[PDB]
DNA sequence: TTTTTTTTTTTTTT
């Protein structure tokens, strides 16, 4: 299975809690301050600096600013090609895996392409809609967790209220991290 | 660690003293090709944008991301990024700016652990 | 009819999905019959192209584009053919055929050359937001594949209006 | 209406 790429503000990624999976094949993920488990990120911003391509072409990187935060986007080996596509000033949409290096979250480029200014507007509208949807669902799930915890009874109650069972596990994991 | 400060979205009339990097969106009304400067009008005011290399055309709708320069001659913006916002729906952008201003502080304050 | 990827089922018909191009599996061209668009065989004994349904035909180059699409709620494989694929790729099928030939001459099979050309030359298409319309078929191992009949650029005002409707349902407006 | 058939995973950076 290929889990979805979550459309988020760069601030939400930066303020999140990166989770490094111990297994060599388990995907790494991030848990936001609003208890959102994120495997892949989908952001829309402006390339603020001319890309950095290593002389030896081992890595290529570029910076994206969306107004809420600034994040680095990285492509390694042949993937350096992604960084060559962009230029300083381009308004782009980026999809990729969330990574953490030197305790700073970043995006491992899976795809980057130039977008129309109305796509940036659509991105902001969608990001806010998804955020409100998630917060309201997580608020109800938090009340269930505080009253019953992770039990067979709480899982039935969560399904009845349109809450995924996975959401209760995310809350428990976030409580353990904090 | 001086990390890049994200460009703060503002209107020309709402620029604050504490702002160091801003994002402005407007229409070009005058271009000085010798001093590499241009006049941007967003509807709320006119800002003098100093450009290093890219000069837009007169009447073009552009988005500028720049650093604010405060001198004895006034406040001018040293442009870092100039994007073509000619086909951009500024009505939709204005509507989303108001939605974010109203809803974002409420969403953050809903966290009761 | 607009449906989120999380709601898509096998056998779904006339589904409209708006999402981001996430992966490019294979880019290749094959000789096809101009009438039925099926793969034609070259007969070395007669020197002619034979279609199983129409016999001796003049072949046309058909482009195949296999990629993935993500809408924030799910992921789905997508396949585009001919003119729709050529329009998205921005490269002529004759030019793609020449590049596939160069890769095959280097010791790669047709399957290997198609995957290589998608990663090396058509990686630029990834990250692009598009609207795909088609029917969903279920592959016995590849999973759900959306056979896209057409693709088009996103109408941002239409999409923003859909989001405003969802915000009204949440009590924002 | 079509060709051909094996999904997705990590880790690497002056
Ligand atoms: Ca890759
Ligand atoms: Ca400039
Ligand atoms: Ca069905
Ligand atoms: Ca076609
Ligand atoms: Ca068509
Ligand atoms: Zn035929």
């Amino acid at each position: 299975k290929r889990m979805p790429a979550t459309r988020l503000y760069i601030k939400d990624i930066l303020e999140g809690y990166f989770v490094k999976s111990e297994g060599d094949f388990e995907p790494n993920y991030l848990i936001t301050k609003y208890a959102r488990k994120v495997y892949r990120a989908k952001i829309v911003g402006t390339v603020v600096r001319e890309p950095l391509i290593a002389e030896d072409e081992t890595y290529g990187k570029f910076q994206v600013d969306d107004g809420t935060g600034v994040i680095w986007v990285l492509g390694f080996r042949d993937d350096t090609k992604f960084a060559k596509l962009v230029r300083k000033g381009d308004l782009v949409q980026v999809i990729g895996k969330i990574a953490e290096w030197r305790d700073d979250k970043q995006i491992l480029v899976e795809g980057v392409s130039k977008v129309h200014p109305n796509m940036w507007i659509l991105h902001r509208y969608e990001t806010l809609k998804e955020k409100i949807e998630h917060i309201k669902k997580a608020k109800i799930a938090l009340e269930i967790y505080n009253q019953y915890g992770i039990t067979a009874k709480s899982k039935v109650i969560a399904k009845n209220k349109g809450i995924e069972e996975e959401l209760l596990e995310v809350i428990d994991e976030l409580y353990g991290i904090m | 660690v001086r990390r890049r400060k994200p460009a703060v979205e503002r209107k020309i009339s709402e620029i604050r003293e504490e702002d160091t990097r801003v994002s402005l969106i407007g229409r070009v009304i005058k271009v000085d090709k010798m001093d590499y400067m241009f006049w941007l009008d967003d509807g709320t005011g006119v800002a003098i944008i100093e450009s290093e290399s890219d000069l837009p055309k007169v009447g073009q709708v552009v988005r500028v991301i720049g650093r604010i320069i405060r001198n004895e001659e006034g406040i001018h913006i040293y442009a870092e990024v100039i994007q073509d916002f000619s086909d951009a729906d500024l009505e939709a952008l204005e509507e989303i700016r108001e939605l974010e201003r109203k809803l974002l502080p409420r969403l953050e304050g809903e966290i009761v652990w | 009819t607009r449906k989120k990827i999380k709601d898509i089922e096998a056998g779904d018909r006339f589904v409209e999905v708006r999402g981001t191009i996430a992966k490019v599996y294979r880019v290749l061209t094959y000789d096809a019959c101009p009438e039925c668009k099926k793969k034609v065989d070259y007969d070395e004994g007669l020197g002619v192209w034979i279609c199983p349904e129409h016999g001796e035909v003049q072949p046309i180059k058909m482009t195949i584009l296999d990629f993935g699409l993500d809408d924030g709620t799910g992921y789905i494989r997508v396949t585009l053919f001919g003119d729709d694929a050529e329009e998205l790729l921005g490269v002529s099928p004759e030019e793609i055929a020449e590049k596939i030939k160069e890769l095959e001459e280097s010791g790669l099979t047709t399957k290997e050359a198609a995957r290589k050309l998608a990663e090396d030359e058509f990686y630029n298409i990834i990250g692009r937001e598009i609207v795909v319309r088609g029917n969903v078929i279920e592959d016995r191992f590849l999973g759900l594949i959306l056979r896209a009949s057409s693709w088009e650029d996103v109408d941002y005002r239409r999409e923003i209006e859909r989001i405003k409707e969802e915000l009204e349902k949440l009590g924002v407006m």
